[PDB]
């Protein structure tokens, strides 16, 4: 029934249309769904615009008329110049007429705002096409019409707001450079009369919908109008006094005044400075008298959330911060302006107490701006001393939990380990720390006094709470580095002594977890102190080891992180033999490592081993270092040795417990290799050959399992476990090679057995059993020693290129990890070992080119970016070869493939993320012909004998674009290509010409002269 | 849940098998509780999603049910439920429930089977 | 007590996945582009009673846009979505907002930066400031990990009901009832279909 409106061979039943629209907007379920699909089909019918007038005339459903206007909007924006002139005139006439008709009827004007707004925007679309060249009197008649009716005047303000938006705010992406300039210039040329109307309305009224609309338009104009309109009229006085007093104009006025605070204005003009001071002075006076005094509890007000109070307080913060960041100096020298400067900042202090993370970030950005300035500018900090002192309190009391603090209070009042990282407070903590560090430097006595007395009120119990000890401890930790070592020494001693006091008196697992977390945070934040106090450091570390046996998993995990955090900075003190110690502490740690790490989870044990590696690499005497490495790896090496025995006796390792043990042995090696890098080699050497044998054994188990159980085998715990062994082996080798300093050993000892062990296994497994980690390992191999292993690189390509390409060339989604690593590998080979591609058979080289272009077409950034880089690097590789047969053949076979494929992704609206690199590639390609760097004809008798590659390139491109974009005129295409080829040495200009083309292809009748823009 | 004793609680992820598509679909992550009604002595599974607290499982631990392993996991159980009312009207599902560790999975099964014996009385 | 919520933002930002998560609990890995709009009722239980959102999940792909701004008519609230791993999606936020507020002049709006679970974040936390001058609420979210997933709806609920202390509460749980050849076959298929994301913590 509803489908009838889709039949254009019959008259449009408007009543049926209104039913379909009503069913869509007000209905539900299947009926709503069907109506939606019908409406979209109706809307998309390219003749549907012809029904628009009938709908507007006869419909009684405002949504029907909205939809009619959407249909016209699409026609206007995309096909306007395809219309006969009569249809353009007609459409303009009934759009204009409908607007007049709706403004003149009070009830309609009051109750149909959405439809009138939509009509206004639609009119603005017509203006974009027609004005002023074919509508020169639009503005003068708009201005004239304004005086005849309050409704029309108000609506004219809406129209002008939308026009300003479309021309100045949203034109960049939607118009050619030339058209945008045209329209901006046109609006500039008539703005004097527009402003006259605006100012008059603002003068002759106080607080009404017309005033609001006018002010809404003013906000937009302020983005671009010359400052004289603002400063050489009385408008600042009206904005900052009159319009601040009535609440229905206050919001928009405040936004206008924020934008005024950003206007471009002379810096050497004393009178203008006075005006800038005066409007701020006025605005602050109005706030204090009409809204709330400086003493008001804005935290409370915001939390109550009455009316528009939250929006207002947000907007006030934005106004104060914006104005003061630019202009506070105007208020700093003159004694009569001091109270204003300080009152403004006191409002900001009060705003900074609001509970609203995002608002807090806005105010914190301002505080950063202030304190950073006060840190450097002579004679300023004293002005703000009281403000800064209040700020210290606000920051210390609102410190967010650092990433390191792993305990949190759950809904039942229990202190537990966090479920997940609080990822969205990372930046917030850094911003808080930054400001507090500055504040500490500005007055270290005040900061210390605040912290030391707050801490005293925790101990005596007067202000004791988890929140308060936490925020305080976090703040104390966060200011590390701000004091001189000497000052810090006394501060830290006092703090620790008091935290230890709190530890003795507050008992129970929850309390103890809180206090432990806070002490760990503080001690980890003061390595400089730890370095100077060995006894203390030693005792802290032993306590961390005790926590490694905590049943409290949060405290346990934090002990491990704190251990490595401290070791990263204090390692040297673990490696030397300290006074009054019998051994270096690393020896003590290693000797007792089994006990210390017994209750830890595997990954925590690995972190512990990694930390020991950091310490061992401090030992630069090779003999002693290698002995330490050997001692550290004792337990995993002994486990390893006995597994290598059992395994080599018989492949049946079919034990899940054994697979876990092996995995953990390798993970431990990875962990130590990560911190020791090049120093790890002797340990790698101990396990290397047996490890690669194990890789083979495990590979056979995986293949066998897949054969016996099917692909589903790869999902099983057993097989996932076996692959973990393979992946971790690959990771270990990758990790070592990425950090190796002796590349000769890598090549002569590591590479051949590696390739022999991994390549054929990758190639000869079914797709689902192939580990992407193989590709990742090979990338590092090629990156580090590729220049030394030309035949090895060829071997790598032969084994993974074609089989991996076949996995990833059927869609953009399957095998996502393989996809990403595949193009990273190709990238580094093309960079470092281009000769490997030169050796490919022609058929394989074609696949390489295909693979590159396929990468272009991804929306996935990891792939797309590498694809475009490979293409560019490849072109350079070829160019570098000079006039030789391979280069000549490459251009003959692939130059136009690369040009057309790059054009395709540039122009399809589905690869906008790659624009810059696409343009770069296109420019390179064109510049090759422009610079006569291609030594052979790119054509085959197809074109006359002497024809330059320049002439042929234009012809090819014109033909390509003509067929691909048949709605463009020949001159559009010709002018575009002329501009583009001329600009192939100027990337920014070349890119602008591309952007202009992308605009023109979306519409009909684009002006070819646009490509002359300069 | 005032009239109910908490016999067992464990953090879990619950799936339902969509048979049309041949895939498992998450139904919720949160606390899975075994609840014994103090008036009737019947034991049910009640599970709620974190944060929204919406019910994603609500059914009797029927004696007829049998926990089966999933091919991909050593820390999950699958079972047919004939009457779950998490969504409203009683409805049949094939559920899978996964835990943070094998230990937790094995504890669930033990508790699950104890609750079945309680429901038998 | 029901409110029309329009959800807008670039294609592939996770609008539909976000809604589905809320609807059924599931996480849809596949990207099937929304065609025009999909309307779903979505209810939350609060300490002020139930609140019903009629979620108009709109198409972000231009070629599938359908009625475009026609969807926004009479919306009472909104979510603008972008993807923190795709900078272009943030750059397009002002365009979505523009089109939205032209139709919906005074509604509460949440801006959401989705996909924070992904390691390689491209839209830096520090860069996200568009919401400030526009009075939008902002949250980092992940439909995949559920990070902050309830936040947009809680905030909107508070604004719409007008109670800043509104909280989600637990539904009272009705006692469940005491209730074959195909069952065997159905269970077999279930057992032998691997569970997804076996490397996750749960
Ligand atoms: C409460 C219960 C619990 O079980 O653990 C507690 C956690 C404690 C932690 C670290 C503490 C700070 C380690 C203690 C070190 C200590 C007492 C070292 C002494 C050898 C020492 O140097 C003493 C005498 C002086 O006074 C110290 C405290 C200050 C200094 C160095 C003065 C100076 O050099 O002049 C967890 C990491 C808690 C949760
Ligand atoms: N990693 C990750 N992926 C996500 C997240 N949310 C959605 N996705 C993925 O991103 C893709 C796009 O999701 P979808 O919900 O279809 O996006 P959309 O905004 O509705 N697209 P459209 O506007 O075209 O209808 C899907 O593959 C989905 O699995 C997230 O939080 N994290
Ligand atoms: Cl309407
Ligand atoms: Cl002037
Ligand atoms: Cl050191
Ligand atoms: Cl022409
Ligand atoms: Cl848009
Ligand atoms: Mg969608």
């Amino acid at each position: 029934a509803m489908e009838g409106i889709l039949d254009f061979s019959n008259d449009l039943d408007i009543a049926l249309l209104d039913q379909v629209v009503s069913t869509f907007y007000q209905g539900s379920g299947v009926q709503q769904k069907q109506a939606q699909e019908i409406l979209t089909k109706f809307q998309d019918n390219p003749d549907a615009w012809q029904k628009a007038d009938q709908i507007l005339q006869f419909s009684t459903n405002p949504q029907s008329k909205f939809i009619a206007l959407s249909i016209l909007d699409k026609l206007i924006t995309r096909k306007w110049k395809l219309l006969p002139n009569d249809h353009r005139i007609g459409i303009r006439n009934f759009v204009v007429g409908m607007i007049i008709s709706m403004c003149q009827d009070d009830e309609v004007f009051k109750t149909q705002k959405n439809l009138i707004n939509k009509s206004d925007l639609t009119l603005v679309q017509i203006l974009k096409q027609e004005w002023p060249q074919n509508w020169p009197e639009f503005i003068p008649e708009l201005i004239g019409s304004s005086s005849s009716s309050v409704n029309v005047c108000e609506n004219n303000m809406i129209v002008l707001k939308l026009l300003s938006e479309e021309v100045f705010d949203f034109s960049a992406e939607q118009m050619t450079q030339a058209k945008a300039l045209h329209l901006k210039n046109s609006m500039s040329k008539e703005f004097e009369q527009i402003f006259k109307l605006c100012f008059q309305v603002l003068e002759q009224g106080s607080s009404s919908s017309l005033i609001v609309a006018t002010l809404e338009s003013l906000l937009r104009y302020l983005h671009w109008i010359p400052y004289r309109y603002i400063y050489e009229t009385n408008i600042l006085e009206l904005l900052s006094t009159k319009f601040m007093t009535s609440p229905d104009t206050r919001a928009i006025t405040l936004k206008c005044l924020t934008e005024v605070s950003n206007l471009k204005i002379p810096q050497d003009n004393d009178l203008i400075k006075r005006q800038t001071v005066l409007f701020f002075q006025n605005t602050l006076q109005q706030i204090a008298t009409s809204v709330m005094p400086v003493t008001a509890d804005l935290k409370a007000t915001y939390a109550n959330a009455n009316g528009n109070d939250q929006s207002f307080l947000q907007d006030l913060a934005m106004f104060l911060t914006t104005y003061l960041a630019r202009n506070r100096a105007l208020l700093e020298s003159d004694e009569s302006l001091r109270e204003l400067l300080l009152n403004a900042h006191q409002y900001l202090i009060q705003l900074s107490k609001i509970e609203e993370r995002e608002l807090f970030k806005t105010t914190l950005d301002y505080w950063h701006n202030l304190v950073a300035d006060l840190f450097y500018e002579p004679l300023k900090k004293h002005i703000y001393e009281e403000i800064c002192s209040q700020l210290r309190l606000v920051i210390i009391e609102n410190m967010v939990r650092p990433e390191e603090v792993l305990v949190v209070e759950n809904d039942e009042g229990e202190i537990v380990r966090e479920f997940v990282k609080e990822s969205d407070t990372i930046q917030l903590y850094k911003s808080e720390r930054e400001v507090l560090v500055y504040l500490t430097h500005l007055n270290v006595i005040d900061t210390e006094e605040i912290m030391i007395s707050k801490l005293a009120r925790q101990i005596d119990g007067s202000e004791w709470s988890w929140h308060n000890i936490n925020t305080l401890s976090w703040a104390i930790g966060s200011i590390s580095g701000t004091m001189s070592e000497d000052t810090e020494k006394r501060f830290v001693v006092t703090v620790i002594k008091d935290l230890l006091d709190l530890c003795v008196k507050k008992s129970g697992k929850d309390n103890e977890a809180v206090v432990a977390s806070d002490i760990m945070y503080v001690v980890g934040q003061y390595p400089r102190f730890l370095k100077a106090h060995w006894n203390f450091l030693r005792t802290v570390i032993l306590q961390l080891f005790e926590f490694m046996h905590e049943t409290h998993e949060g405290v346990q995990d934090m002990a491990c992180d704190t251990f490595i955090k401290i070791v990263q900075k204090c390692k040297y003190h673990f490696v030397i033999q300290q006074p009054r110690e019998s051994e270096p502490f690393i020896q003590t740690i290693i000797r007792d490592i089994q006990k210390t790490t017994a209750d830890l989870q595997p990954q925590q044990v690995h972190t512990f081993y990694k930390a020991c590696g950091i310490i061992i690499s401090e030992e630069r005497s090779v003999a002693e270092r290698n002995r330490l490495l050997s001692d550290l790896m004792q337990l995993p090496n002994m486990a390893w040795d006995t597994i290598v025995e059992q395994s080599t006796a018989n492949p049946t390792l079919l034990d899940s417990e054994t697979v876990k043990i092996i995995a953990n042995i390798i993970k431990t090696n990875v962990a130590v290799c990560t911190s020791m890098g090049a120093d790890f080699y002797p340990q790698l050497g101990h396990i290397y050959y047996n490890m690669l044998q194990l890789y083979r054994a495990v590979s056979s188990m995986i293949s066998a399992q897949v054969a016996a159980e099917g692909l589903i085998a790869t999902k099983t715990p057993k097989v996932r476990g076996l692959r973990t062994i393979k992946k971790e082996i690959l990771k270990l080798v990758e990790t070592y090679i990425s950090k190796a300093r002796n590349l000769d050993d890598v090549v002569k000892v590591l590479v051949e057995p590696l390739l022999n062990a991994v390549l054929e296994d990758y190639m000869n497994n079914v797709p689902d059993a192939r580990d992407a980690e193989v590709l990742n390992c090979m990338t590092t191999v090629v990156e580090k020693v590729g220049h030394m292993i030309p035949q090895g690189v060829i071997l790598i390509l032969q084994s993974v290129f074609e089989c991996t390409l076949d996995m990833i060339n059927k869609d953009f989604t399957e095998y996502p990890e393989h996809r990403v690593e595949f193009y990273k590998l190709l990238k580094v080979i093309n960079e470092k070992s281009f000769a490997a591609f030169l050796e490919l058979p022609p058929a394989a080289f074609k696949l390489f080119v295909d693979a590159i272009c396929w990468a272009f077409k991804h929306n996935n950034r990891d792939v797309e970016v590498n694809g475009l880089q490979i293409a560019l690097d490849l072109v350079k590789n070829i160019e570098r070869m000079g006039n030789v047969p391979f280069a000549n053949e490459f251009h003959k076979n692939y130059f136009f493939i690369f040009v057309s494929e790059t054009f395709f992704v540039l122009t399809d609206s589905d690869h906008k993320s790659g624009f810059s690199k696409q343009a770069l590639l296109l420019m390179k390609l064109i510049s090759l012909v422009y610079d006569n760097k291609i030594s052979v004809p790119l054509y085959q008798a197809e074109v006359p004998q002497g024809t330059s590659n320049q002439v042929y390139l234009s012809q090819y491109l014109a033909n390509m674009l003509s067929n691909a974009f048949p709605h463009l005129t020949s001159e559009q295409i010709a002018s575009f290509l002329s501009a583009l080829t001329k600009q192939c040495k100027d990337l920014v200009v070349f890119k602008g010409t591309l952007r202009d083309f992308l605009v023109q292809i979306k519409e009909v009748g684009g002006d070819p002269t646009d490509y002359l823009f300069a | 849940e005032e009239d109910e004793e908490v016999l067992y609680k464990v953090r879990a992820k619950l799936f339902r098998f969509d048979k049309d598509a041949k895939e498992w679909k998450e139904r919720g992550t949160g606390d899975c509780k075994f609840l014994k009604n103090k008036k009737t002595n019947k034991v049910r599974i009640l599970m709620r999603r974190d944060k929204t607290l919406k019910i994603c499982a609500n059914h009797i631990i029927a004696p007829e049910y049998t926990l089966k392993p999933n091919v991909g996991s050593d820390r999950s159980w699958v079972y047919a439920c004939t009457a779950d009312i998490a969504e409203g009207e009683a409805e049949a599902f094939t559920f899978a429930i996964r835990f943070g560790s094998k230990e937790n999975a094995d504890k669930f099964k033990e508790e699950f089977e104890k609750a079945q014996e309680i429901n038998k009385k | 007590v029901q409110f029309k919520l329009v959800l807008v933002g670039d294609g592939g930002t996770g609008k539909t996945t976000f809604v589905k998560r809320h609807l059924t609990g599931e996480f849809e890995k596949k990207y099937v582009a929304t065609l025009g709009v999909e309307v779903h009722p979505l209810v939350f239980h609060t300490n002020r009673g139930p609140i019903k959102f009629n979620v108009w999940d709109t198409a972000g792909q231009e070629k599938f846009g359908g009625l475009r701004d026609g969807y926004y008519i009479q919306a009472q609230c909104a979510i603008i979505m972008f993807d923190v791993t795709s900078r272009v999606t943030y750059k397009n936020v002002p365009n979505w907002h523009r089109d939205l507020v032209r139709v919906c002049e005074n509604i509460p709006i949440v801006l959401c930066g989705n996909k924070v679970d992904i390691k390689d974040r491209k839209v830096k936390a520090k860069s996200i400031v568009f919401h400030r001058k526009k009075n939008l609420q902002y949250y980092d979210i992940s439909a995949k990990s559920n990070y902050n997933f309830e936040k947009p709806f809680l905030w909107l609920a508070r604004k719409l009901i007008g109670d800043p202390n509104l909280e989600f509460v637990a539904m009272p749980a009705l006692a469940p009832p005491e209730v074959a050849a195909q069952y065997e076959h159905d269970l077999e298929v279930a057992q032998t279909t691997a569970l997804p994301d076996e490397d996750d913590d749960l």
